[PDB]
């Protein structure tokens, strides 16, 4: 039933905190923790991701994780600031300078442990919890170094519960320093060990959809952000709301995972926006699986689908929504494999995202997902031939080998995908 | 949080110190008594200027800074200029006897008699930071005291505070300021001993600012008030981002992720626009586009040497001002197409952009016109070993004819002390070659 919510570091905070900012106004749920909806459905399975706390008052189960203050006193102040709970607010003073090795062996590790004190805390006050939660990004320091440690520890004492991150990938397009690849081959490492659902969110798709579909000049971390919340409120609906097809965790997993490290999605939504005419089913089918619509900059012709979740959100024909369903599968049956019968699975609902009449969101399980751990392979080798900007690492105490050793897992990962792209 | 304490050692040092403050108090508002009306929180506070500034019960807002040097005279005029008021006199550290423009003397015979009181004072600054992020020193490399003392002083703070980050502010000697012969010999010497203890150092070719006075601002004999003046805004863009905040802010740390591929590799160039005068300046607004190109041209560099023959490593671009991206990412754009900007085969190559939104400030008497907006590039080019290459050869000249060697060996150094230094120098100048070379 219960999920607990977890985001570290800069970005991670800064797309958790929008994340709650919609599924709240989706809920009905004000910045005060009050309910102000119209609609049962609403409050059906809010306790999936809300404790309710005294006064029938709704608290998000989230766990705010930073090792410096910047990014979380401005989630504090923002305008959902005040719902979440004052004890989830965890963060160090020191930061992380972009550096795994701070997040993961020595300024994270000063913190964690008072982290999973409040994971502890809210676990225990879940009459069935289900899984976990973590956004974050792979390219700086806190999320993604703190954050994998985070997931090791939390595997470690909830082993048979679901794992599940939002994990942003780092692009040349969008970067903030060049160490972005270590700290990404050594976090994709940690993933496919340690989780069983990773949504890979690639700051260059993002950039090249505001910049090319949605015309946006210059565009902004808000911006991205923009696209992320609504992907984010469109995957967790099977979670939030009434439904048979991918309504917890576990199930997801069952029907997305055949192969345990082989967990990494590709997210898509349709329709892109930054407009009243609203769109037909037929059109929100083939905008879902354009790639121009995916939040991974890989082709999905490149490869092939092994599963696919859809979810169609407002008042629609579902009658047409399976036809056209069917229409795209049985057109283009040659990207999706043939060794999986019916791999892809519609759920529809009926409450529509905020603005919008008609949505839909993609989930695909697709072997081009090895382009995206190419491109990070290939940055990360540029530099690491010769060795260029080690010191930042060796001076916190790793060794080499273990970059070596996240290579090598890396270009293994690669491998299976192709060896399941010739099958 | 996150503190910088500043250490300004010799005359060169601690006159680039003065107007550095100045500036400071100009940038945030603050009077010659360390009174900031703007400052509501009385005795202390978390704002970014903190960082620079600690403050007392009384609302005074005092530098965290030390100024040392081995003879009183330039430190005196500090004690009784125009803003006596805003150090504590402790903060102020003098002797009797300079180095003589003597490494040896600095580092060893003269500097030993005050090294534990420069130490003792500098802890008293730092007992009061809640969470000092590292130091800052201005020093000459030609001075006795600047890289004599300066070594020493290094030497000591790596073993009093560890790995915590020391930059330096470097003044790399010119015919036309310098006051010593040796001073080839005192570079090298200060340059070795270091350069293990320094984790960014940016040098400031007195030849280069000398020519951008008399070029940009028709200063026929520019003296130092005119060179540290300059010297100031290029190091306070540098701080701007410790100083200031903003959305688009970027912390400097961040960028010496990117400046700093190897510890050796330490020493950023910078270049720095625009250096215009009043009259000039007058009805002729400087563009985004027009600001960043000049920091391509050669002649706006801090450090005389040429890019276009060497590799880039790194570029950094620090704007303040009247600059939003949109202006800024048209004018890179721009650049690449027509400038030679060849970056090593195993370096990304995006720039990386800060923009701090306070407007540039100018000192009252000043020769540079106040500007809407200003930058500083930061880039890691193979070129700056040029600026090596000219001090190493002026060394072998002297030294092999171990020309004035008998004043270092008469305080106690040895021929080894040379060789050793030259050396270090030899390899630093062979590792600038290896990191442009292609990947096999
Ligand atoms: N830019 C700049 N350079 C200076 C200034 N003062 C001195 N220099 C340079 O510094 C070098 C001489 O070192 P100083 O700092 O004057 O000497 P010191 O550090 O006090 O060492 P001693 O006097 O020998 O004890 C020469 O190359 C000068 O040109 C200054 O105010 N601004
Ligand atoms: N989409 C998005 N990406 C971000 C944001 N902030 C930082 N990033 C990306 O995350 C990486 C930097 O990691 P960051 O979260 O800032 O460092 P951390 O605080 O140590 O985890 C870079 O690849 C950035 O492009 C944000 O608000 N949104
Ligand atoms: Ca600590
Ligand atoms: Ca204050
Ligand atoms: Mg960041
Ligand atoms: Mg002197």
């Amino acid at each position: 039933r219960e999920i607990v919510h977890i985001q570290a570091g800069q970005c991670g905070n800064q797309i958790g905190a929008k994340f709650w900012e919609v599924i709240s106004d989706e809920h009905g749920i004000d910045p005060t923790g009050s309910y102000h909806g119209d609609s049962d459905l609403q409050l059906e399975r809010i306790n999936v991701y809300y404790n309710e706390a005294t006064g029938n008052k709704y608290v998000p189960r989230a766990i705010l994780v930073d090792l410096e203050p910047g990014t979380m006193d401005s989630v504090r102040s923002g305008p959902f600031g005040q719902i979440f709970r004052p004890d989830n607010f965890v963060f160090g003073q020191s930061g992380a300078g972009n550096n795994w090795a701070k997040g993961h062996y020595t300024e994270g590790a000063e913190l964690v442990d008072s982290v999973l004190d409040v994971v502890r805390k809210e676990s225990e006050s879940c009459d069935c919890l289900q899984g976990f939660q973590l956004t974050h990004s792979l390219g700086g320091g806190t999320g993604s170094g703190m954050g994998t440690l985070l997931i090791s520890k939390i595997r470690e004492e909830y082993p048979d519960r679901i794992m599940n991150t939002f994990s942003v990938m780092p692009s040349p397009k969008v970067s903030d320093t060049v160490v972005e690849p270590y700290n990404a081959t050594l976090s994709v490492h940690q993933l496919v060990e340690n989780t069983d659902e990773t949504y890979c969110i690639d700051n260059e798709a993002l950039y090249d959809i505001c910049f090319r579909t949605l015309k946006l000049t210059t565009p902004t971390y808000g911006d991205l952000n923009h696209l992320v919340s609504a992907t984010m409120s469109g995957v967790t609906t099977c979670l939030r709301f009434p439904g048979q097809l991918n309504a917890d965790l576990r199930k997801l997993a069952v029907n997305m995972v055949p192969f345990p490290r082989l967990h990494f999605f590709m997210p898509g939504f349709a329709p892109l926006t930054s407009q009243y005419r609203a769109l037909t089913v037929p059109e929100l089918t083939q905008q879902m699986f354009d790639s121009k619509n995916m939040m991974a900059a890989c082709d999905p012709r490149h490869g092939r689908y092994l599963t696919v979740a859809a979810i169609f959100r407002g008042r629609m024909s579902m009658k047409e929504v399976d036809e056209q369903m069917l229409n795209v599968q049985n057109k283009n049956s040659s990207y999706f494999v043939e060794w999986i019968p019916n791999n892809v699975k519609t759920a529809v609902c009926d409450i529509p995202p905020r603005g919008l009449k008609m949505s839909a969101t993609f989930i695909g399980n697709s072997t081009a997902i090895q382009e995206l751990f190419k491109r990070i392979s290939e940055q990360f080798t540029a530099m690491f031939r010769r060795k260029a900007f080690l010191h930042w690492y060796t001076g916190e105490g790793m060794d080499e080998m273990e970059f070596t050793e996240a290579e090598s897992n890396m270009n293994d990962l690669v491998s299976e995908y192709q060896q399941y792209q010739d099958a | 949080m996150r503190e910088c304490i500043s250490i300004h050692v010799g005359q060169a040092g601690v006159q680039i110190g003065n107007a550095c403050w100045e500036l400071y108090c100009l940038e945030h508002g603050i009077q010659p008594d360390g009174q900031m009306p703007s400052d509501k929180t009385i005795g202390g506070g978390d704002d970014s200027f903190n960082t620079f500034f600690s403050e007392t019960g009384a609302g005074k807002h005092v530098p965290r800074a030390v100024f040392v040097d081995l003879e009183p005279t330039v430190i005196d005029e500090v004690r009784t200029g125009t803003y006596r008021q805003l150090f504590h006199p402790e903060q102020l550290i003098t002797g009797k006897e300079d180095a003589a423009n003597n490494y040896a003397r600095g580092h060893y015979t003269i500097g030993k008699e005050i090294i534990d009181l420069v130490l003792d004072r500098i802890r008293k600054l730092a007992d009061q930071c809640t969470g000092l992020q590292g130091f800052l020193v201005f020093h000459s490399f030609g001075g006795g005291t600047g890289s004599g003392f300066t070594s020493l002083l290094m030497e000591r703070l790596s073993v009093d505070y560890g790995k915590k980050s020391k930059l330096e502010f470097s003044i790399y000697p010119a015919p036309q300021v310098s006051t010593a012969v040796v001073e080839p010999y005192n570079s090298i010497l200060t340059t070795h001993t270091t350069l293990e203890h320094s984790d960014c150092a940016f040098m400031v070719d007195n030849e280069a600012i000398y020519d951008i006075c008399r070029r940009n601002l028709d200063i026929e004999r520019p003296t130092y008030t005119n060179l540290n003046r300059l010297i100031s805004q290029i190091v306070s863009s540098i701080t701007a981002s410790l100083r200031f905040d903003g959305a688009l802010n970027v912390d400097l740390t961040e960028f010496q992720t990117n400046l700093v591929p190897y510890p050796r590799i330490h020493f950023p160039l910078a270049t720095y626009a625009p250096v215009i005068s009043a009259e000039k300046a007058y009805h002729e607004q400087l563009s985004v586009a027009e600001i960043t190109n000049a920091c391509f041209e050669p002649a706006n560099q801090m450090v005389k040497c040429d890019p276009r023959h060497g590799k880039y490593m790194a570029c950094c671009l620090l704007y303040r001002g009247d600059v939003v991206p949109k202006d800024v990412n048209a004018a890179i754009a721009t650049i690449k197409t027509k400038r030679s900007i060849q970056f090593v085969d195993w370096c990304p190559t995006g720039f990386k952009v800060g923009i701090n939104y306070q407007p540039p400030t100018v000192v009252p008497g000043g020769d540079l016109a106040k500007v809407q907006r200003a930058v500083c590039m930061l880039s890691n080019t193979t070129a700056i070993a040029e600026a090596w290459a000219r001090l190493d050869h002026k060394f072998d000249l002297m030294y092999a004819k171990r020309a004035f060697v008998h004043w270092y060996v008469g305080e106690g150094m040895e021929e080894g002390e040379f060789s050793e230094a030259r050396e270090d120098m030899a390899a630093l100048e062979k590792d600038y070659e290896e990191v442009g070379v292609d990947s096999v």
